[PDB]
């Protein structure tokens, strides 16, 4: 069977903190 | 030959990155200063600041 993602699986791509920012 | 020796070989690899550090070189560390421009390094990281 399939089922959807449904937008999952988003991890922290590294170890530093960031506050208030749109980071690609 | 001398090419033909043999040779023991090693290789560190480090990983230098803004993670918390375990190893660390011989420096000793000191007092801690708030509200006060002063220079400071963390870890390696140099700068100054307040």
């Amino acid at each position: 069977a399939y089922t959807n993602s449904f937008t999952r699986g988003v991890y922290y791509p590294d170890k530093v903190f960031r506050s208030s920012v749109l980071h690609s | 030959g001398v090419g033909h020796q043999p040779y023991r070989v090693v290789v560190l690899s480090f990983e230098l990155l803004h993670a918390p550090a375990t190893v660390c070189g011989p420096k000793k560390s000191t007092n801690l200063v708030k509200n006060k421009c002063v220079n400071f390094n963390f870890n390696g990281l140099k700068g100054t600041g307040v």
